Parts: C-alpha cells; structure tokens; sequence
C-alpha cells in the first residue's frame, strides 16, 4: 500500500536500453527515413533482437508477458527517437492485444509463436474509407460458408498493413441493421498471404513518414473458421478490449515526442542569443518552456497512471481516455512552440523540430481523436453519477 | 622536509620526449634538486640532452636491455630502488600513456595515494587536477611520505633545453623480473568525426586548390581536414567534410576554424571542441566568442607561418 | 579456462549535466542519475566475449560503494557477468574512497577466489584517476595490460595490444594478469530485456572491505572543488 | 518496488474521516459563513478535534507527524467543503513549517507543543504593502539590541493574521541594502499580545470572505534572541523552505475546489433539460463535463507527486511549483466553467458554484502568483540543460 512514483530496478535497466537504442540507433537516421520515406527495417529487427517489441506476449508462447506500464516506458523511448519508428512497432501489439485477450490456446501458440522466431509484422484491420471513429459502422462483410467465411470490403489507413504477416480483422457479421453492434460484428486472424486479400501502394501522409500504411481490399477472403476470435457477433467487444492495454501506450509515444520538442527548444535557447542575450533570459521564452515543461509532466503521469489502473486488473477506460486526449493534444502544443523558438531554423528542414509538428498531429487523429476521446471520458464520467 | 624531486623521463630512438621538459618545469616548483631517472637500453644520448637542461641537478642513468619497450613492471622496482637509496619526498612524471601506465604501480608499491594529470601547484603537498571530462576543478591536500604525481604537459612550460648542466651518476639496479615482455610496435591525416586534431576552412580561403595551406599544417598536427558548408557549396571541398548543423557533428581536442565567420549553424557541429582556434581578418566575427584562442589577420599570412612553427618546436 | 574478476563502477551517467556544491566541498551527487563508467561496460564486454569463445569458465562482477553499485552489478549480469559481489560502503566513507582503497579491495577478492584475470576500465569518468588497474596489478605482483585495444590468450600467456600515444605496442604477459579496458577495445554490448529479466535471478554476495583485511583510512583530502573558467604567440599558447 | 496510486489503508481512514465532516457539517453552513463572513471557529475546533489540523507537527511534541501526501488528502477534503475553512486551517501549517523545519527542541516544544494542546490558531507573516512575489523586498526592520530584537514595519494579507496565539515573522536585519538575499533577512516566531503588535481590521476580499485576513503592524515590537529561528539572518533560506511542504497542499486546496465545481455540475446537467434533452445530451456540454473530468485528474496527480516527492526525502521544488501552477489555473477555469452549465443559476447566489468562482481566484495569488511559479519551473527546468 502506497502511491510511489519510482520504477522497479527491472523497469530503470528496460528505460536505459530502449533509450540507448533510441538516442544511438534511431535518432542519427530519423530524419532520413522521414525524407525517404522507407520503412525502417534494420531498427526493427534491432529492435527485436534487443526484446523492445511484441512485449505483451505471454511467457508460454516465448514471450517476455509485460505489463503495459512497461510498453509505455520502453516506448516513450523509441518515440523520442522517432514516432515513425515507434508507430511501425507499436503496430505489432495492437494487431497483437485482440489474439491475447481473446484468443485461444492454439490461436495463441500460433500467431503469437512466430513473432517470437522471427521479427514479423502483424497489424489491427478495423477502419474502412466510410468509417473509423463510428467503428459499429463498418461495411466489410464477413458470411459463413461450411467450415471458413467469406470476407468482403475494404479497409483502409493500415498501420503495417503492408508489411504484415497476419491482421486482427473485423467486419460486419450479421445483416440485419436493427442488429446491436455489440452482437453485429466477428473479429478474425487473417494471414496477410491469403488469395484475395490485395495490398495498397503506401500511402503518403504529412508526418511519421516512414510508417507504412495502407489501404487493403479483401475479396472473397476464405477465413478458416478456427481462426474466428470468440464466436460470431463477439467482435465488437474484443475490438474494444483491446484499446485498454494499447492507448497508455500510444500516449507515451505522444509524451516521447513531447519530450523530443522539449530538448530540442530548450538546447537552442540556450544558444541563441536576441537583443544581446540568450532566449532563455527572455521571461516570454522561459514562460513558454515551464509551460511545456509543465504539459510533458502532466501527459506523462496520465499515462503512467492508465498503464498502471490496466495493469492492476481494472479497467482503464477513463484514464486511458483522458491520457490519449492530452498527450495528444500537447504534443501538439509542444511541436509548435519548439519550432517558434526554434525561429526560421525551426520551420527549416534540416533541423529536427519541423518533424515533429508533422509527426505530431497523428495523435490528435488515430487510435480515437481528440473529439470521441472526450466523449469517451464524458461518458465513464457521467456513469459514476447515476442510477 | 629536506626535499627532493625526481622526474622519470620518457624517451625513444634516442630523442627525450617533450612532455619530460614540462614535468621538469613542474618540478622546480616543489623547490629541491630536480633528480630525473632516465632508464632503458640506450640511454646516455638521451642522458647527455637531460644534462643540458635548465633546472635537473643529478642525471640518473639506468641502462638494462630488460627496459625494452619501457614496461612498468621492471622500471617500477627500478623506481623503488632508488627511493631507498635517496629517499624522495616527489616523484613524478609526465601525464602521457607512459607516465599514467608507470606511476599509480609505483604507488601501490609504496603503498601511497597517487595524483593523476595535475595542472597546477599551490605547494608540495596540494595540487590542482580537473575531474568529470574536465568539467571541475578539485584540489587535493595529499599528505603522504612520498608524493607521486603526473603533470599534464600544456599545463606547464618547457624549461629551456639548454641551460643549466647537470652531474650524471649510474643509478641502483634491479633484477629483471621477467612477467611482462614488449614485442611490437606501430605508429599511425585522420578521418575527420574520430579524430583528436580538426582543422576547417570556411570561405575566408577562396578555392579549393587553396587548402592545400590548410593540409600543410593538418600534417603537422597528424590532423584532420574538415570545412563549413559555405567551402563546400562554393566548390572547395566535398560533402563528407562539412562539420556543423548539417554535416558531421565533432568534438576533438583541438579544432582550428580558419576564415569561418562562426554561424550558429557551424558552431553547433563543434561547440563542445575541447580548444577552438579562430584566425579570421573581421574583428566582429562572431567566431570570437567561442574560441579559447584566435587572432584578428590574414590567414594567408598567418597559416603558412604556423606550419613553420612547427616543423621545428 | 580462466576465471574473470570485472570491476565495474558506479559512476554518475556522463550524459547528466553536473553542477558543483555551493559550500564548494564538492559536486551535487544525490538523486542524480548514475550507471556503470562506460570503460567498465568495454570491460565486462571482454570478460563476456572471451567467455564467448569458450576460453573462460566463469565471470564475477564487482563494485565498491553504497547499495546502488548492485544496480551496476545488475547490468554486468544482463551482459553475460556469471554472478556478482558488492563491497558496501556507506555513502558517507564512500565520499572518501579512491583507487587505492579499490586496488586493495580488488587484490585481496581475486587472491580470495582463484581468478586468473582482472578486467577494469581504462578509467572511471566520475574521478579520472586511471589508477586502479594498475594498483591492483602492483598488490598482487602481477603484470598488467593497460590501455588494451585486442586480447588474445596463447595458453599461460596473454598477446596484449594497447593504445599509446603514438599508435599501438603490443605484448605478452604472463597470465595471472591485470587489463584495463580501453575506448577502443570493442563495441559493448546491449542489456537484452530478457536477459535484464534473467539477471535478476542470479546472485550477488555483498560485503565490507573491512571482511577481506583492508583499511580504508585516506591521506589525501580535497581541499575544494571549483567551477571552469602573429602565429609566434598562438603556437606558443598551444603549447 | 513500483508505481502505485493507491492510498495506503490508514490513508483512506484519514480520507473518510475527512470527507464525513467536510459534507456532513461544512456544506450545510458553508454558505451562511461565506455570506456572513464570520471566522468559523466551531469548524476549526472540529476539525482540530478529529485531527485534520497541524498534521505535520511530529509525534515529539503530541503532533499526528504525517507527511505532506497525508495533508494535502485531507485539504483536498476540507476544500470540496470550503477553501475559506480549509484555508484557516492551512494557515497553521504555513505557519508551522518555518519551525518544524527549522526550529531547536524548545522553540517546537514551546510553540508546536501548545497546538497539541489546544485549538490554538498562528499565522505566517511575510507579505507587505510593498512586497509580496518580491520577498527580498520586504522591508520591515529587525533591530539586534541586547538578548532580544526590535520588530518595525508592516505586514499585509495575513491570513488568521487576527486570529492568532503567535506568528512566524520575516524581517530586514540588514540595514545595509547591498546585502544578498541569503545574509540579509532573519526570522522570529513572535507572541501575539507582544506590545507594540496592532491588528487591523478585517479585509473585505471577493473571496474565501470566512477566511480571517488582516493587516497588522509592529511599533517597536520586543522579541527576545530565543525566538530567532537558525541564527540572524538565516530568514531567506528558512522562509523559502517552508514552501517545498505548503504549496503541494495550496494546490490540493484548488484540486479540491474543482472537484466540487465538476460535482455540482455534473448533478445539475443530469437533471436540467433544455429543447427535450437533459444537458448531459448535448455534445458541447459533454465535452465541457470531461475536459474538467481531465484537468482535475491531472492536477490531482500533479500534487500527489510533489507531496510524494518532499515525502521522499527530496527537494520537490520543481514539481510543486508545477502542481500549484496548474491547479491553481484550472480551478478558475472549473469554477467559471460550472457557473456555465448552471446558467441563470449559476449567476445566482442561492446555488453553489457563484461562491467557487470567487474563492478559486485567489489560488492564483497566494502563495506565489501563477506568474512566479512559471518563473521557479522555468528556472528548475533550465538549470538540468548545462
Ligand atoms: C538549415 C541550415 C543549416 C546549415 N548548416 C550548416 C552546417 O552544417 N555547417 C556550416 O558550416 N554551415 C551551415 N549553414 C550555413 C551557415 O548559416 C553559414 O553559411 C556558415 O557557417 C558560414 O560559412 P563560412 O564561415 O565558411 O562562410 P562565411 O560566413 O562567409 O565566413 C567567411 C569569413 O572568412 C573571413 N575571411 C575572408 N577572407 C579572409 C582572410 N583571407 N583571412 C582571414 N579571414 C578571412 C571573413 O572575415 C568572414 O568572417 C546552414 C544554414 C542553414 C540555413
Ligand atoms: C487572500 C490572501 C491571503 C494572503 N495571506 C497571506 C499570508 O497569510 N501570509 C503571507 O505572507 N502572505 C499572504 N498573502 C500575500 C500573497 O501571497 C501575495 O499577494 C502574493 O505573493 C503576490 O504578491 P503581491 O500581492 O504583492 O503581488 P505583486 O508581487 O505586486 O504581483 C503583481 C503582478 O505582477 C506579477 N509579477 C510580480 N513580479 C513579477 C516578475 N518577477 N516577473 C513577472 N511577473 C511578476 C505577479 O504575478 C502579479 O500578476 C495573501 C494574499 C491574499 C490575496
Ligand atoms: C442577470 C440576468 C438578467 C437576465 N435578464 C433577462 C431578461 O431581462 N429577460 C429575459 O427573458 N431573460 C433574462 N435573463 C435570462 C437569461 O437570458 C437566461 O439565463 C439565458 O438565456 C440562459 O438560459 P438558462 O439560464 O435557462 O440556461 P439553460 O437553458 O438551462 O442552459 C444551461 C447551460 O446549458 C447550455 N445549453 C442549453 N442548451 C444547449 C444546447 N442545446 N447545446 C449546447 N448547450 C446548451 C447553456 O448554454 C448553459 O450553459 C437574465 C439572466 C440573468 C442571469
Ligand atoms: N569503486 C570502484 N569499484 C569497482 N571498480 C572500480 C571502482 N573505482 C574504479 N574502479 C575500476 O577502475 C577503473 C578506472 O578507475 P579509476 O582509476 O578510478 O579511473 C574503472 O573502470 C573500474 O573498472
């Protein structure tokens, strides 16, 4: 019993070499991939050699079985380096969380095992070009036929999409309209190598430039039955479940840039000098820096404290919530600000701030916006106060 | 206490190595006859040039083919056996990888706290030393029987090789101890991020065929050659080069900046330089600043005459 | 097949900006971020890389200090270091510890456990000394390698190559033997998550140095730590 | 060890105990006290009775000695219920601390020993006509003279200022104005009924109006050298140590305060319609609900760390400043925010949120302006980058 914010010793070893990996390995060629464009996959395998990746993954099925707290602290790492990289390898547990929260015995051993032997890419197949924040209104059809079923749609923004050696797949189960979401939709794992399944050009976005992500178009896609996640109209509910374990942990990639526009403007002001003195000494520059300094902390806390609610088997749906939404929202702050005291250098190519600001309003966008993580937050909010 | 010193020379192909002047320097701070101890295989030709020196009162002359390669195993009862037969308050040596391999064994054989790189003296028993990369200035009040201490060599001028002249005795001998044996050797313009000594030119030069100046003296200094980006776009020079914001970032001991107007984009690939040279004609060049050492002149006039400063020292 | 003792030290991680005491005693080292000097990293690398190539049995790894030195020695372990030993120090003596002290400490363990082979780092960051190797060289009569940019073992004896100012000596020494890590050396290696995870089970006998027959009592004392401050004058002014 | 937010057992008593009295006997005359403005002496008596009172004073001297984590729980609580209650009562730790810290076994014994005792109030006095923000800019004088000091000048805004049994007090013992900060300042506990003290009358402010606050001046105040707290001049660094253990609980006191802002709010738009739909129904109100929802949580967190922080051993400067900050500024923003949501209502005092507004402007002017705490983070925040 107590509050404490300190890491276990374990926990201080995880930081240090996903932070020597990020400052050494990822950091001197960010800017490169961003320019290129090229999916990273030196660091990748690096990565997974190091054990900074699929870290959910439970012991039984070779894996390393960790927390979510820890995902988050090795990941506000890999960030700080690049949130390019970080998305690439945070795609794996997202793809991941629905097969370890819902799948079974074999499912586990199977499509989880082999991210364990090599370093395969897997990702989440939800949103479509007509839906992605109103996720009960996806169209991609899914029918039984004998002993498989047969997918039919699109989706599209994949994280990995092209890079993946299976999908968690969702789509829409059951016809009938009046059907409530949460019994309307299956939930799949769908090797990537099916017949039918064909893959987009990479799409070409204003920042994590190097992530990959693309549309996919699936036409009558045989699914093996077996591969189903709980049963028919399940979908909905795993989908969901799985956001949990993965929010705190795309917060702390919000935080890790943060973080990065932080140094970045902070080094420079000290630096630069403007009217015979540094920027520091600039009472406008300093309030601007406390208060970056302040939003960093804050963002960084909230997402400790949903990787830690989660982690100690409640959920987390409030905090994790409110961690998206201002991590998010003050990456953002901090892109800008960095690059303003940054000055013309700042919106220049060659320095590393102008990266971050593109890289940076992702997080206001995917894995739930800034609009229905509020609503989100309002609503767990308004419950406790009702019967 | 009745007080002597005794500085170890360093030495090779029959030459006295520098950094053994400035430790001799050091020496005659303490106050007491500056002993030096000149060991190894061929030792007088080096012994007589110790002998010339300004300050050295005995010569000290060990000569055994076991001293080959200089190994700190032999030379350290060697060093302690004359300790008994002179009892010295001081011994010492220049702070180079010979004398930092030598002396903290010595120590440990007298059974002292040893001092390592000093670079400055408030008396015989204080010293001043720098710790954390340098970032700190400590000051040690050693109280031991025998004071054993490095000196790091630009902390210290070279007393003059000629001067004053000095008695030569043979000195106390040992038994080769024969656990240790040297067997080889090999010695070296760098590449330009690794290295120790960076020269760059900035556009101050004018062509490409113009830093042929600029090697000259970067074969003085066994150094590299880098340049800002306003050298390479104008022709000079290739990309590879270029140190600063988008070029390679570095840090050696010693970075000369020849012609460079000091842009806060050229300073950031090289602030954290240990020592920064500034020879640029403009007076308000803002290279100024962050410069340890620089002059307001020419370089034409300045740089070929550096190369000739030290073809000879 | 040897045995390996490495010291590896705590020291205050070189990427930390330090910042001096007011009353000027010396720095501010309290809640500030340490790890293990990065010449000691280069060191339990060769203990590792030489237990690697099946030429070692075992490999300790030691640090002298308060109780966070084990988070050190915990890092050694997650680089391949067999098992571990802790010679605690209260911060207070620690203060007042330097090389001499560590040499004693180091000559009296490896004497104690029948190793073949001392590994330190060329120097620790925190002091600068580089003194250690050589001191416990010199307490336990054995040759030392400093400064090694390649080890190699020819049987009883180790082909030692080493860095000096003008290029690289090499040579051989007889083999209970002293190395002392330098830059050069080799690449160190990564504490791998699953192996800071199997790290945590091996084990690690602390004790005092006042056990193993070593005084402590120091002689030199700092006085104070302060802060930094034609072509024939500049040349003059380099040298 | 870990991460941990949860409140050790014991706490969660504390917190209970806390939460009973703050909504079973503050809020029924939370309103009447803010109206009248009359010091509530039966409250503080109460609150002293259930130990939610000089919580840090150590067990030594008959003090509960808790941290600063376990105060700022309890203030959190109390301020839900009021901020001007609340706030009489963290007059006392303000004025504690300066000798907790930094007092001998006498001067705790003698001057935290009686409040073990009794319900007995004191207060801190720093602030001058003149100077507030700029502490070494104050100007009242302490002269040595013999075994004993004369105090003259004047203080101003001290919060139990007449409601006290005794005062930390900050003066210029320097006369010469060229001395630093660091020698130029001494500070003395100080007797209430000393001769020479005279205390003004009551302020009039737009909020916390319960709250005691009043000027008082010193005409040749008599104080003995027993009472000088480390030695002269040793003022400064006493009187900004206080503030590592003050300032996390101010900002639970603002933390507090939000938290009844969001409550009453919230109860109202689940209850109040408008064109068919409750107000929860409507998207802009929602977002409100939960953007308040989230600037709570957060400043909470941010002062549960800074307590945490000094709890543990270490300077918690750099955070608390953060948290007092923060809290501070999203209180305003909570207060103001509620009196939206219950619109005509709102305005109005016979509803509760009207009085939030006006208590939580003050949380960014005592205790350090919100201008001042960004000066300490910038300056906490650059010193890490040379
Ligand atoms: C995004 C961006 C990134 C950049 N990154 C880099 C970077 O990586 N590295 C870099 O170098 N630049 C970089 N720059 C350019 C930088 O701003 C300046 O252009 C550069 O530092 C100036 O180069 P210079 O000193 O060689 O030329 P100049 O600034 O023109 O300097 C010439 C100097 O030579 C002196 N001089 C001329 N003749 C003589 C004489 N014979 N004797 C002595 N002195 C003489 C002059 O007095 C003058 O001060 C970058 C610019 C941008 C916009
Ligand atoms: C209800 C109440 C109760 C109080 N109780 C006590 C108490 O019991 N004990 C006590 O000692 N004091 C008490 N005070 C005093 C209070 O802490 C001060 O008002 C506060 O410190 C601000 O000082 P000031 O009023 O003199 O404003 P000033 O210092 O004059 O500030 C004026 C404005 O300028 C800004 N400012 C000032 N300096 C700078 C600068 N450095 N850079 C940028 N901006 C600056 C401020 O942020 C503010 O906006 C109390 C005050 C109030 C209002
Ligand atoms: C000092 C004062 C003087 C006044 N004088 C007059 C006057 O002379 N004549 C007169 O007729 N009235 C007068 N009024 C009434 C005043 O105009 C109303 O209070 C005002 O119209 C707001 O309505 P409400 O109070 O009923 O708030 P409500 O309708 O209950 O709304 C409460 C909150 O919910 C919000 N809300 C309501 N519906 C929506 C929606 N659909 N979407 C998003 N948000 C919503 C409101 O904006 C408000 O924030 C006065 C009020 C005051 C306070
Ligand atoms: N307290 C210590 N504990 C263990 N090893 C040490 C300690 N201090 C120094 N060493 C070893 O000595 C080497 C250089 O130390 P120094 O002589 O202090 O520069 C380090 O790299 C370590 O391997």
């Amino acid at each position: 019993l107590g509050f404490s914010f300190e890491f276990t010793e374990q926990q201080k070893e995880f930081q240090a070499t996903a932070r020597k990996f990020a400052r050494e390995e990822i950091i001197p060629v960010a800017a490169e991939y961003d320019k290129t464009g090229e999916y990273p996959v030196p660091l990748i395998r690096r990565a997974w050699e190091l054990g900074l990746m699929n870290t959910h993954i439970p012991e039984n099925c070779g894996g390393l079985g960790l927390g979510t707290f820890d995902a988050c602290l090795i990941s506000e790492e890999l960030a700080y380096g690049c949130t390019g990289v970080q998305t690439a390898i945070e795609g794996n547990s997202l793809g991941q969380m629905p097969i370890i929260i819902a799948g079974n015995d074999q499912q586990k051993k199977k499509y989880l095992g082999r991210m364990t032997e090599e370093p395969l890419m897997c990702a989440y197949c939800v949103t479509e070009p007509g839906a992605g924040s109103d996720v009960a209104g996806i169209k991609t059809k899914a029918e039984k036929k004998g002993d498989e079923y047969i997918i039919n749609g699109q989706k599209m923004w994949i994280t990995n999409g092209g890079k993946a050696n299976w999908y968690f797949l969702l789509a829409r189960s059951d016809p009938d309209p009046k059907a409530p979401a949460n019994k309307a939709f299956t939930g799949f794992i769908v090797e990537a190598d099916t017949p039918g399944i064909q893959i987009g050009r990479k799409e070409l976005n204003m920042g994590q430039r190097c992530s990959d992500t693309r549309g996919i178009v699936f036409e009558d896609v045989k699914v093996p039955k077996e591969n189903v996640l709980i049963g028919d109209g399940a979908g909905f509910k795993v989908a969901m479940g799985a956001f949990d374990k993965t929010r705190p942990v795309v917060a702390a990639g919000a935080v890790g840039l943060a973080q990065r526009a932080l140094d970045e403007a902070t080094k420079y002001a000290l630096e630069r000098k403007t009217f015979g003195k540094l920027l520091v000494e600039h009472q406008a520059i300093s309030f601007m820096l406390a208060e970056m300094a302040m939003k960093v902390e804050l963002a960084r806390m909230s997402y400790q404290r949903a990787a830690w609610e989660v982690d100690s088997g409640r959920r987390n749906t409030y905090y994790a919530s409110i961690a998206k939404a201002f991590a998010g929202d003050i990456a953002n702050q901090l892109a800008t600000d960095a690059v303003q005291i940054l000055g013309g250098n700042g919106f220049n190519t060659e320095y590393p701030v102008e990266k971050l600001m593109r890289d940076a309003k992702i997080y206001q966008i995917y894995e739930g916006t800034s609009q229905i993580q509020r609503l989100i937050v309002a609503r767990e909010h308004i419950d406790k106060y009702k019967n | 206490r009745f007080q002597s010193t005794l500085v170890i020379a360093e030495h090779a192909n029959d030459s006295l190595a520098p950094i053994t002047l400035n430790t001799i320097t050091a020496a005659t701070r303490l106050g007491g006859e500056v002993s030096c101890l000149v060991a190894g295989t061929k030792c007088d030709k080096v012994a007589q040039d110790l002998c010339k020196v300004a300050g050295i009162a005995k010569v000290l002359v060990a000569q055994h083919d076991v001293y080959k390669g200089l190994l700190p195993e032999e030379l350290t009862p060697l060093i302690l056996a004359t300790q008994k037969q002179f009892n010295y308050t001081h011994i010492c040596a220049g702070a180079s990888a010979f004398g930092k391999n030598l002396l903290p064994r010595v120590a440990a054989k007298l059974e002292v706290a040893p001092i390592s790189d000093i670079i400055a003296i408030k008396s015989p028993d204080t010293f001043v030393r720098t710790i954390y990369a340098g970032n700190a200035l400590c000051t040690v009040k050693c109280d031991e029987k025998v004071k054993v201490f490095s000196v790091r060599g630009t902390s210290f001028d070279a007393a003059a090789t000629s001067g004053g002249s000095a008695s030569s005795e043979k000195a106390s001998s040992t038994s080769p101890v024969e656990i240790s044996e040297w067997l080889d050797q090999k010695l070296t313009r760098p590449e330009l991020t690794g290295a120790k000594v960076v020269v760059s030119g900035g556009r101050g030069l004018k062509s490409g065929e113009n830093f042929k100046l600029l090697y000259d003296l970067a074969d003085q200094l066994h150094a590299a050659v880098g340049a800002s980006r306003a050298a390479v776009d104008a022709g000079f020079v290739p990309n590879d080069m270029q140190v600063g914001q988008t070029g390679k970032i570095v840090a050696p001991e010693l970075y000369i900046a020849v012609g460079i107007s000091g842009a806060i984009q050229h300073l950031a690939g090289m602030k954290d330089s240990k020592t920064i040279v500034a020879i640029n004609k403009d007076p308000e060049a803002p290279i100024f600043q962050v410069a340890d050492y620089g002059i307001v002149a020419d370089l034409f006039k300045v740089v070929p005459e550096m190369t000739e400063i030290l073809k000879k020292k | 097949e040897l045995r390996v003792l490495v010291a590896v030290k705590r020291v205050i991680d070189y990427a930390v900006k330090i910042r001096v005491k007011p009353d000027r005693t010396g720095v501010v080292t309290d809640g500030v971020k340490h790890s293990m000097n990065p010449f000691c990293e280069i060191a339990v690398e060769e203990a590792v890389r030489l237990k690697e190539k099946k030429l070692v049995k075992e490999v300790i790894a030691v640090s002298c200090g308060p109780a966070q030195c084990q988070e050190t020695i915990r890092t050694a372990l997650a680089m391949g270091a067999d098992r571990g030993i802790h010679v605690e120090v209260p911060p207070a003596e620690a203060e007042r510890l330097g090389p001499l002290q560590v040499a004693r400490v180091l000559a009296k363990l490896a004497e104690k456990e029948k190793v073949d082979l001392v590994l330190l780092g060329k120097q620790a960051i925190d002091d600068d000394c580089n003194q250690t190797g050589q001191m416990t060289a010199g307490f336990l009569d054995w040759p030392q390698g400093t400064f090694a940019s390649q080890v190699t073992l020819e049987g009883d004896k180790l082909k030692v190559e080493r860095a000096i100012d003008g290029g690289l000596e090499t040579l051989r020494l007889k083999l209970p033997a002293v190395v002392t890590a330098d830059l050069r050396l080799n690449e160190p290696r990564y504490a791998t998550l699953p192996n800071i995870m199997k790290a945590k089970k091996k084990k690690i006998e602390v004790i005092k140095p006042g056990d193993l027959g070593v005084d402590l009592t120091s002689k030199l004392s700092v006085i104070s730590v302060e802060d930094p401050p034609t072509t024939e004058d500049l040349v003059a002014k380099l040298k």
